[PDB]
């Protein structure tokens, strides 16, 4: 018999997974503050990572990468990416971390845009301007702006692609074949309206299935060509860079963790990162599909009772 | 990397590597409190034995 | 050395407790005659615990026999060890007590006590580092009763800073002597909560259960009841009697597994229990079925409480490694039963030595308020009598009143309502 | 030549001093007998391995050594056992019952009886010093009396030797191999009083040395003596500078200079490598750079926690046997591009390293193959809160409801002292946040 132990309520996606363990007769959950469990669903914020693995003869494994909030914290992301020489990167739009500090290097990229696109977007309450004014008077991270994203036909409507990625223990990266882009049902205007920056498709939500149609159709390529091959390379980047500091490999106790990937798409087919997700939801449709997939490539992995592509490194 | 302060002998060296720069209770006070928590244990003794001569 | 004075009180006591010396002699290499025949020297390490070193080497039980009527004192001297007892140290009246708790108390057993108290002292005084005091004997009874709980409070008056431990057998309408049993057993367990630090409740409704459901004895005899108490027994003292680490003394023992002074009173467990076979018992055999509730000889069932400390103890070759991981699993197993805010409550012990006649064997002593449930049958029967003030007469004749039975029902449920708050804790 | 002078309190204190002094004669050739052939200086001489034992006229060369219990049994072990002839009864201080896992009755009821008698026997071997610099108290952290003597103790050497350093080795509790519930109890009772007493502290948790034992030496259910035998490797390299000619942490006072910039902060972390089982035959010696590397491994730890998510305050390198500089820092700046060594702002990141050519000794007959060459790193990491938060915890969850406090305040102790002393743990685990987090 297994055991495990819930401390998050709040999370969407591990209240399913609890659901199947349960559903298995195989795992008993205990009780919030029960020491003795071989797995923990942590809470989001303060999870005591220095008192797991010291209960003897029970091997204890838990759903979040202690460290991984580096990757998950826009100010901290734009620092790894920056100072880590694995990343230095043309996949990460310029950024710049100023506290309200590279408040003075902004200002010298940004002036020799304006005498020479000159757009960027402050965000950690979001402000999209033009000039550095309203930027600055508004710890906050200010990045350029996507001018040219693009636009899905027909509604010439902006979107993002969420892909959820699951680590193991082992240290090997899984991406859930299923994503969904994020579209916004209003044209994209060009010229401070902050609704564009179901009429479509149900839930303004759109599946790799319909998406990699379009891409076929109104540009004769395909989602694997086009995005997907640069997708995997950024997640690898970004995984294998802090697989040293959070690895647990040799470590008393084991980690494992999803993540939500964001993702844009330019016009001239460039993926660029915009954000990672260290505790995402999912998509009403794939819940099913990807709590059934942790449970079996995630957990029972380490507590023995494809659906992803496997990041190889 | 900078190898400093290396001093050598017979039985082995010593030596410093450097990567980076940067950026009471007085004896009677004792006694009092040995004291406090004997008092209190004979207080607790003589409870006992009030309620055992009862 | 670190000496235990012995002290068996009454019919069950000295019956139970002969039985006691009868086995751990023999697991200590002495015969009848006080002489050790011994073939290992672990048996002699610790044997100072229990037995004086006499001219000869002679060792004698460091043990005192009490009852306020010769029957079964007389029985024990013409027993199987009945001459390795130091004859001075038999104690004993004529009058009896007549199962009455009040005679063993008040006055036939106040003739006799001072002479009781004469032999420990000189027990006690021949101590290099007297640990503290053992005690044997029925809560049903008069002598054991009534007098063995008169006992400890003389001998926590003369040594307030010694450990006493008791081994208290409690009654039960299925194997009762007299209807009076549950007055008896509830005036000594007020004593007992207030004057021991430890107490094994032996239930002899557990006791015969066992030997009918689980070991087909047909109709249990006492001989067989006192068997099981002596094996278990031997079990729980193993820590005491031969080296070890877990529980090595009465105050160490006292102290991880008291976490609170009132609630003090152990469920104890034996194992190997099995009809007549010859089959090598497994760990795993000797781990699920000392944690079984019909192993376990308080009549109360744990999965209707929950464990505050929890000790077990194996014997024989075996390997430690398997014990860990039986034990690991049975709490993880049983996590609903473990209070969670005392960290590693289940503590594990293994000895070499196995009892005689057996390749291995597991003792458990469990403190859980699933006791509550053998206290709460004890009122039950009490307050069903004293509503009506039955069988008074015989209490109240030798000079109690009224009024010290009710205290005496308000301290036991008093007692309840306390596991009760720890038990939904 | 500054002498040093060992106290061992309680069984842990006791036994792990026992295994400790064997290693030493093992080391410095000194026979069960008291004799040394290598010392010239017969009667006298102030050579390094001097600031451990004394000489006497007959030329036997005494333990500056202290023990004590407050049971007989332990110590009878010393009086009895290989090296008894190495101590004179004045050395051995023995009570008649023990602390019963109390630090209450360790502290408090006991240790007022026997204080006295204790500082009489170290005055004894103090009166014998030319230079004394300070003294090394090994103890146990869950026994009655390595927690609650100890701190008296501590209190008392900072009255009657205030100029004098003091280090301690104790052992943290480890269910794993403990008998005791009482022990976090214990743990906080004794750090709590100990603190400002303490100059630095080296934790050994026995968890960590336990497994070391089972994954390393395979053994399956490690001992006393197996765990004793492998800390007595870590405690040798660590006052190997005080015992032989060097010049890296050569007297006590070094060790606060070079580990410990925060006096409350005195907790080093010990790392060490290689740990190899006698029954392999034949295994592959490692190099320089390889066991480096181990000392950035959890699983070569005395305390299990991860320095990866903590910072550094002063790192020093303890190499016993074929080593040269060369290869330590072809070591180190490989590691320092492949591990996340994160020095706080306010220090150098550097590492102090100090190489002694004589490879470990190790007992014959022990559960150790001989290498040639090991490494022990000592660093200041704030990742060892981890330690204090886990205890911490476990005090909560069972002073919440007062559980066992009973036994305390029998022997005269006040709950008051409990709170106390959480509150100044409380406060150590600020001190650990607001030096390592960003
Ligand atoms: C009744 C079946 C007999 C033996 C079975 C098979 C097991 O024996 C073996 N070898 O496994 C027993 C351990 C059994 O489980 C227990 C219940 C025995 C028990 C304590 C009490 C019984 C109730 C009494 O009637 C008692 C007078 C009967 C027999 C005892 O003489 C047995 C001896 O009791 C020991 O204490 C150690 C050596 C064992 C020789
Ligand atoms: N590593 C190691 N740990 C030990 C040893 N002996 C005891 N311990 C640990 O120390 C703790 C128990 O405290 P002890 O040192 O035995 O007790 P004590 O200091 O003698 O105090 P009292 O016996 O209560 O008077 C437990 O955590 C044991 O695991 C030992 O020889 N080596
Ligand atoms: N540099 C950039 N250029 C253009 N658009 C951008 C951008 N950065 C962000 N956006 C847009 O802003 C939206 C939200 O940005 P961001 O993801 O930082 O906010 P958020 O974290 O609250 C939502 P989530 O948690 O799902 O990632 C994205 O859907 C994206 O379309
Ligand atoms: N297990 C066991 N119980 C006994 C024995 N003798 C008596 N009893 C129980 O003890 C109670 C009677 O007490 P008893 O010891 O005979 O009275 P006393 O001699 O005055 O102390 C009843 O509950 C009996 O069931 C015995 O040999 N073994
Ligand atoms: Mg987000
Ligand atoms: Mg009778
Ligand atoms: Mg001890």
């Amino acid at each position: 018999m297994y055991t495990f132990v819930v401390r998050d309520e709040n999370s969407s996606v591990y209240a399913e997974v609890s659901r199947l363990l349960l559903a298995t007769g195989q795992w008993k959950r205990l009780r919030k503050d029960n020491p003795r469990f071989n797995l923990m669903l942590g809470e989001r914020n303060r999870l005591p990572f220095g008192r797991l693995g010291h209960e003897p003869g029970l091997v204890q494994l838990v759903n979040y990468y202690r460290g991984a909030d580096k990757l998950c914290r826009k100010a901290s992301l734009v620092k790894l990416i920056k100072t880590s020489p694995e990343l230095s990167c043309t996949w990460f739009p310029e950024s710049y971390v100023i506290y309200p500090d590279e408040r003075e290097v902004f200002l010298a990229a940004y002036n020799r845009r304006r005498e020479g696109g000159n757009v960027w977007i402050a965000k950690s309450g979001i402000l999209i301007s033009s000039e550095a004014s309203e930027l600055l008077d508004f710890v906050h991270v200010i990045q350029k702006y996507l001018e040219k994203p693009l636009l899905l036909e027909p509604g010439h409507r902006k979107f993002d692609i969420r892909s959820w990625v699951l680590v193991d223990h082992l240290y090997n990266i899984y991406l859930y074949r299923e994503g969904v882009l994020r579209t916004s049902s209003e044209p994209y205007n060009s010229a401070q309206d902050k609704t564009c920056h179901g009429r479509y498709e149900e839930g303004n939500e759109m599946f790799f299935e319909e998406f990699n149609q379009y891409l076929m159709d109104a540009l004769n390529t395909t989602l694997e060509n086009s995005i997907l091959l640069q997708i995997k390379h950024i997640i690898r980047s970004c995984l294998m860079c802090i697989e040293p500091a959070i690895s647990t490999k040799h470590l008393h106790y084991q980690s494992f963790q999803l993540f939500g990937f964001d993702f844009m798409v330019d016009e001239e087919l460039k993926v660029w990162l915009i954000e990672v997700n260290g505790a995402p939801a999912c998509a009403q449709k794939l819940y099913a599909e990807l709590c059934q997939g942790i449970v079996d490539v995630a957990i029972s992995s380490v507590f023995p009772l494809s659906i992803f592509i496997k990041l190889h490194h | 990397m900078e190898v400093i302060e290396l001093n050598k002998c017979t039985s082995g060296q010593s030596f410093e590597v450097i990567l980076k720069p940067p950026s009471d209770p007085s004896l009677e006070e004792i006694q009092k409190k040995l004291e406090a928590a004997e008092e209190r244990r004979k207080y607790q003794e003589a409870e006992l034995l009030k309620h055992l001569a009862e | 050395m670190r000496e235990i004075v012995h002290i068996q009180a009454g019919q069950c006591g000295n019956q139970i407790g002969a039985k006691f010396w009868e086995v751990i002699s023999d697991e200590h290499g002495i015969d009848p005659t006080g002489s050790y025949h011994g073939d290992s020297d672990l048996q002699l390490e610790r044997i100072n615990v229990y037995y004086n070193e006499a001219t000869g080497n002679k060792y004698v039980p460091r043990a005192i026999l009490v009852d306020l009527e010769p029957g079964t004192m007389d029985s024990v001297r013409s027993g199987p060890f009945g001459q390795i007892f130091r004859p001075d140290n038999f104690v004993f009246g004529q009058s009896g007590a007549g199962n009455n708790w009040a005679k063993g108390h008040y006055t036939e057993g106040a003739e006799l006590v001072d002479s009781v108290l004469d032999v420990v002292r000189k027990e006690s005084e021949s101590c290099d580092c007297l640990q503290g005091f053992q005690l044997t004997h029925s809560l049903g009874g008069g002598t054991g009763s009534g007098m063995g709980t008169l006992l400890i409070s003389k001998i926590r008056e003369e040594y307030p800073d010694r450990i006493m431990n008791t081994f208290s057998v409690m009654p039960s309408p299925k194997v009762s002597d007299t209807v009076v049993e549950p007055y008896n057993a509830t005036l000594s367990v007020h004593q007992l909560v207030e004057n021991t630090d430890e107490t094994y409740c032996i239930d002899n409704e557990a006791l015969y259960d066992i030997c009918f459901r689980t070991l087909k004895l047909t109709t249990p005899t006492y001989g067989d009841l006192n068997h099981l108490v002596s094996a278990t027994m031997s079990g729980v003292t193993t820590c005491l009697r031969f080296p070890g680490q877990l529980n090595a003394d009465l105050r160490k023992l006292a102290v991880n597994m008291v976490p609170f002074p009132r609630l003090h009173f152990f469920m104890p467990g034996f194992a190997p229990l099995t009809s007549r076979q010859y089959r090598a018992l497994t760990v795993p055999e000797l781990t699920q079925q000392m944690f079984d509730s019909k192993n376990m000889m308080a009549a109360c069932d744990p999965r209707h409480g929950r464990y505050l400390t929890v000790a077990a103890i194996f014997r024989g070759r075996m390997s430690m490694k398997e014990v860990d991981e039986q034990m690991l699993n049975v709490q993880n197993k049983n996590s609903s039963y473990f209070v969670e805010w005392i960290p590693n409550n289940v503590k594990t012990a293994v000895c070499d030595i196995p009892p005689r006649g057996l390749k291995m064997s597991a003792t458990f002593i469990g403190n859980s308020t699933a006791i509550q449930e053998l206290f709460k049958r004890i009122s039950e029967q009490f307050t069903a009598m004293f509503r009506r003030k039955a069988f008074l007469h015989w209490y109240t004749g030798e000079g109690m009143d009224e009024m010290e039975f009710t205290e005496a029902e308000s301290n036991m449920n008093d007692l309840v309502s306390e596991y009760q708050q720890y038990q939904d804790a | 030549m500054r002498e040093c002078i060992s106290i061992h309190v309680g069984q842990a204190g006791v036994q792990i001093g026992n295994a400790c002094w064997e290693l030493y004669c093992l080391e410095h050739g000194i026979q069960p007998d008291g004799q040394m052939p290598s010392d010239k200086t017969i009667g006298g001489g102030d050579d390094s391995f001097n600031t451990f034992f004394s000489e006497t006229g007959a030329g036997k060369h005494v333990p500056r050594a202290v023990f004590v219990d407050l049971e007989p049994t332990v110590i009878d072990e010393v009086r009895t056992g290989t090296y008894r002839q190495l101590f004179h009864p004045e050395q051995l201080i023995t009570g008649k019952e023990d602390a019963a896992n109390n630090y209450a009755r360790g502290h408090y009821t006991i240790g007022k009886e026997i204080i006295d008698l204790v500082l009489d026997r170290i005055r004894k071997l103090a009166d014998q010093c030319t230079g004394l610099q300070g003294f090394l108290v090994f103890h146990s952290f869950g026994g009655g009396t390595g927690s609650g003597f100890t701190s008296l103790l501590m209190e008392r050497l900072s009255v009657d030797y205030g100029k004098k350093s003091k280090l301690e080795f104790s052992i943290y509790p480890a269910p794993q191999v403990s008998t005791a519930v009482v022990e976090p109890y214990n743990s906080i009772l004794t750090t709590h009083t100990t603190l400002e007493h303490s100059d630095c502290a080296f934790m050994v948790d026995n968890e960590a040395i336990y497994d070391i034992c089972r994954r390393n030496l395979d053994i399956e259910r490690p001992t006393y003596t197996n765990l004793n035998r492998l800390i007595s490797q870590i405690v040798s390299s660590i006052t190997a500078s005080l015992r032989f000619d060097g010049a890296l942490n050569v007297d006590l006072t070094e060790f606060q200079t070079n580990l410990v910039p925060y006096p409350r902060i005195h907790f080093p972390l010990a790392t060490y490598a290689p740990v190899i089982s006698a029954e392999k035959a034949y295994h592959e010696q490692l190099s320089v750079a390889e066991i480096t590397n181990a000392c950035f491994e959890p699983a070569n730890q005395m305390v299990k926690c991860d320095p990866r998510h903590g910072k550094y305050m002063a790192c020093c390198l303890l190499y016993r046997g074929d080593v040269v500089p060369k290869d330590v820092n072809a070591a180190i700046a490989t590691i320092k591009t492949k591990r996340s060594i994160q020095f706080v702002d306010w220090c150098p990141t550097g590492f102090k390293v100090g190489i002694n050519y004589q490879p470990p000794t190790v007992v014959p007959g022990g559960d150790l193959a001989k290498v040639q060459r090991a490494v022990c790193m000592l660093s200041n990491t704030t990742a060892i809160a981890e330690a204090w938060a886990r205890l911490d915890h476990k005090f909560d969850l069972m002073y919440a409801k007062r559980a066992f406090v009973h036994w305390y305040v029998g022997e005269g102790m006040e709950e008051g002292e409990f709170s106390e002393a959480r509150e100044d743990m409380a406060a150590l685990e600020k001190d650990y946040e607001e030096v390592g987090v960003d």
